[PDB]
RNA sequence: GACUCAACACGGGGAAACUCACUAGUUUAAGACAAGAGUAGGAUUGACAGAUUAAUAGCUCUUUCUUGAUUUCUUGGAUGGUGAUGCAUGGCCGUUUUUAGUUCGUGAAUAUGAUUUGUCUGGUUAAUUCCGAUAACGAACGAGAUCUUAACCUGCUAAUUAGCGGCGAGUACACGUACUUGCUAGCUUCUUAGAGGAACAUUGUGUGUCUAACACAAGGAAGUUUAAGGCAACAACAGGUCUGUGAUGUCCUUAGAUGAACUAGGCUGCACGCGUGCUACACUGAUAUAUAUAACGAGUAAAAUAUGCUUGCAUACUUUUCCUCCGCCGAAAGGCGUAGGUAAUCUUUAUCAAUAUAUAUCGUGAUGGGGAUAGAUUAUUGCAAUUAUUAAUCUUGAACGAGGAAUGCCUAGUAAGCAUGAUUCAUCAGAUUGUGCUGACUACGUCCCUGCCCUUUGUACACA
């Protein structure tokens, strides 16, 4: 713990995210930056804003917005993404896809 | 065992059905019931203005929400009074079972 | 260090907002409604409310 | 343990915000409702569209999202409680909401106004309906604004009857050039239940009946 | 409303001046009198964590503890 | 921003910070993605001490450790904006207009046409509401009907978190009355709330074409559709709003930002002009004591109270945060300790107010009327009260003696007088929006002024 910036997300950090992302299939993201950590996740709010928003720019989601909250939902191409990234087997699946 | 039953409901139709139907249905079974108690009924206001901006005359809107709420007591055992309440009631009735043995 | 949204803001106007818009005026408080008036004529029908007189 | 003012507003306003989110969510399906059924051990929403099989996807795929989505927006505590189920309107041609989204969806390939219109009153018309209208306000060809209205049949605007008898709705289109608004009224063939729940035919009649002969 | 004034130019930003191999010069190892360590180590960082020779005190980068040279 | 009605206690606009859009400064990246560069022999990140800064922003400098590919530099390309344009638009609202208006089929005027008639001389109504006359005969929206609240019911259905009554034990009086208290036949007057009923101009008398209707009397809870509201046709305005909006087109701007924040200041500054109001000019009063008496309401992720350690940490989310009875302290404001209540159950309402009523003092005197402007001390909200947040005490004691030319609202539980609940709200109502209490005078009309409408008429007007 050296005290880094705020917004400076470490790899652990994305890694989790990503875990998180691939195990559910979805996440809810309540765009607000002030926010200390995300309902099922103990990790900075801004962070999973961040890594979200970098996600859509590559089209590996696709959101869409209601007052106050994001709805994010993972592509094909995200599952292949996330499965290079992170090494899993090619038999794991999302649990939405069962 | 002095069971009550307490009503609450947004709409008049659908929980003077309610009420009409336990109380006919708890009477073919020869039981000991306490007519249904109608509460005052209570009603939540809101007096905002029209015009989105600030120009023109100046008019109002009274808005208003009301809450009904019956109440019924009998002499019974508490598995006959859950199966009774709950045949897939019209879900806009709320339905809930309190024993006032005290 | 940071002097990021550092302002003490637990009470005032610049606390709370609309539950919809984010605006920050005319906001319904009564009931824990928490919706500016706009919004609120907009959306009381679905909410509850009615006219009657 | 909150009061009963409380726990009535958090319901309406729940309900609000998850027919805001269901309504952008399915737009090109043909959305036109939602019901709750909150129970303490599971809650159950019922969603009512006209295309299903579209609504449903692959082998129900989408609608599992859906169910996620809505369970990590509203019931964030538990795990799985809550479950959709869709359903088709028994007759869209007296669904204020599809008729309105389906001129929508028409206007944004480029179609001429005047078809569409003409095209929609045609398809309310036949399904009984016994009066409709539709109105596009905007700039339609040239750069100053206007409006068109296309009529038929009987239509009613006050009293109570006015509220009971007429279906409504409003959209609107984000053309190249600025945006469209939609607006489309329907009267119900003489079908409507009454607040004393039965069903009603109109206020506005006294016809004498003919003695046995 | 009117376009600025600017009188006085530009706060500059902080650069950190670059030393190359800067490790080569902590620990240094003759063939008699081996490997001798040249800074000196913290007392509550894993070790290895070592902290500055100032010109009056001894500072840790890392947690910033301070020790006066008297 | 808005400038006749239809801008000027309006933008729910009561701004100490925030809000915030304005003034003076200082930080930040929370600059997607793509291509090139740079680089593990280190891309970049953070910071003690001294200086330096309002500042405990390592902001920057000296000094020299930490960090590990998250970032950094170049060109594109996105994103945000209370920045411009309501004369580019959506939606919503105001106004014409809460008036009584608007259209269609077939026939006729045609024997060119724009276009007429139907939709009217008259009587009648709140009403193109009806009767009736008739080159027209029939239809539709608007009006009416419908909906919400109020007024009647000793008849129906009900008894809790409502009452009354029934049975005992007392405390005092008169030979039953008032109050306290333990318990619990029956009933629905009082309280609550569901379903029904009741008025139709009924009956009598008059006016009218004896049609459509109007007026008076009797009965009746009620006889101006019984009272008040909500809804609101066809057609319009360059009416207002892009400063309500992840409604939006175009143009600007995008690292010395017009993005997002942090510190201080301003929106409240005062020779003057205008609109809405509060308090008064006294005796039908002021002050002081005492008696009696309402209705609609509201209410529970953070900081805060307690061991080991040198103003910080780890700890129960075990108490507390909203209305607050009661007890004690204090002239008062208020403070300390402890109940009940997520509420027909407690605060608190067989009563939470003030006009009223009774008795005394003052005595026509800018006076014991009026209470502006100033001095001093004390409390509470808040991180912070200075340009004085609000409240408490003593002191000071201005204009004003009924208001010129002009001009507003109003017909019955109404005007006026009197107080109160909610909205905003950490703290602040002389403002809105509701509620009740005391309760008049004058008319029962007209077309004179003002406005709106219809017919005939003139027109060189049609942005009228
Ligand atoms: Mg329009
Ligand atoms: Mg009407
Ligand atoms: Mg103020
Ligand atoms: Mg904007
Ligand atoms: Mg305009
Ligand atoms: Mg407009
Ligand atoms: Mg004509
Ligand atoms: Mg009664
Ligand atoms: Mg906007
Ligand atoms: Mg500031
Ligand atoms: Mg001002
Ligand atoms: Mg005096
Ligand atoms: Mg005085
Ligand atoms: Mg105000
Ligand atoms: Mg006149
Ligand atoms: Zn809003």
């Amino acid at each position: 713990l050296p005290h880094h910036k705020y917004s400076y997300i470490p790899k652990q950090n994305k890694k989790l995210i990503y875990e998180y992302l691939f195990k559910e299939g979805v996440i809810v993201v309540e765009k607000d930056a002030k926010i200390p950590r995300h309902p099922h996740l103990n990790v900075p709010n801004l962070h999973i804003m961040m890594t979200l928003k970098s996600l859509k720019s590559r089209n590996y989601v696709e959101e869409k917005y209601n007052w106050k909250h994001q709805y994010f939902i993972l592509n094909n191409e995200g599952i292949e993404y996330l499965r290079e990234f992170l090494h899993l087997p090619p038999s794991i699946f999302p649990a939405t896809l069962s | 065992r002095r069971i009550r039953i307490a009503l609450t409901s947004k709409n008049l139709r659908a929980i003077e059905k309610v009420c009409s139907d336990i109380m006919k249905g708890a009477k073919e079974k020869n039981l000991n019931v306490s007519g249904p108690v109608r509460l005052p009924v209570k009603t939540l206001r809101i007096t905002t203005r029209k015009s989105p901006c600030g120009e023109g005359t100046n008019t109002w809107d009274r808005f208003e929400l009301r809450i009904y709420k019956r109440l019924i007591d009998l002499y019974s055992q508490c598995e006959v009074v859950t199966q009774m309440t709950s045949i897939n009631i019209d879900p806009v009735v709320e339905v809930e079972v309190i024993i006032t043995d005290s | 260090g940071c002097i990021l949204n550092v302002h003490p803001k637990k009470y005032g106007q610049g606390s709370r907002q609309c539950r919809v818009c984010s605006n920050k005026h005319a906001i319904i408080r009564k009931y824990n409604i928490n919706i500016c008036r706009q919004c609120f004529r907009e959306r009381a029908d679905i909410i509850g409310f009615k006219k009657y007189r | 343990p909150i009061s009963k003012k409380r726990k009535f507003i958090n319901d309406g306003v729940f309900q609000a915000e998850l027919n805001e989110f269901l309504a952008r969510i399915l737009a090109e399906d043909g959305y036109s409702g939602v019901e709750v059924r909150v129970t303490p051990i599971r809650t159950e929403v019922i969603i009512r569209a006209t295309r299903t099989r579209e609504v449903l996807g692959d082998k129900g795929r989408r609608i599992r999202e859906l169910t996620s989505l809505v369970q990590k927006r509203f019931f964030n505590k538990s795990t799985n409680s809550v479950e959709l189920f869709a359903e088709r309107v028994e007759h869209r041609g007296l669904c204020a909401m599809a008729q309105a989204e389906s001129l929508r969806y028409k206007l944004l390939k480029g179609l001429a106004v005047r078809r569409a219109c003409y095209g929609v009153l045609r398809h309310i018309m036949e399904s009984g309906a016994k009066g409709c209208e539709v109105i596009v306000s905007g700039k339609l060809r040239a750069q100053r604004a206007k409006s068109m209205k296309f009529r038929d049949g009987y239509l009613i605007s006050t009293g109570e009857p006015s509220k009971r008898f007429v279906n409504t709705a409003t959209r609107s289109a984000q053309l190249k050039q600025g945006v469209l608004g939609i607006k489309v009224k329907i009267m119900l063939p003489t079908a409507i239940d009454t607040r004393t729940g039965l069903t009603s035919i109109l206020p506005d009649n006294i016809s004498v009946l003919e003695p046995k002969t | 409303k009117k376009k600025k004034v600017y009188k006085k130019p530009k706060k500059e930003k902080h650069k950190k001046k670059k030393v190359k191999l800067a490790v080569l010069k902590f620990y240094k190892v003759g063939d008699d009198g081996k490997v001798f360590r040249l800074k000196r180590q913290c007392d509550n960082c894993a070790p290895g964590t070592l902290m500055a020779s100032h010109f009056d005190r001894d500072y840790c980068g890392r947690c910033h503890l301070t020790i006066m040279k008297k």
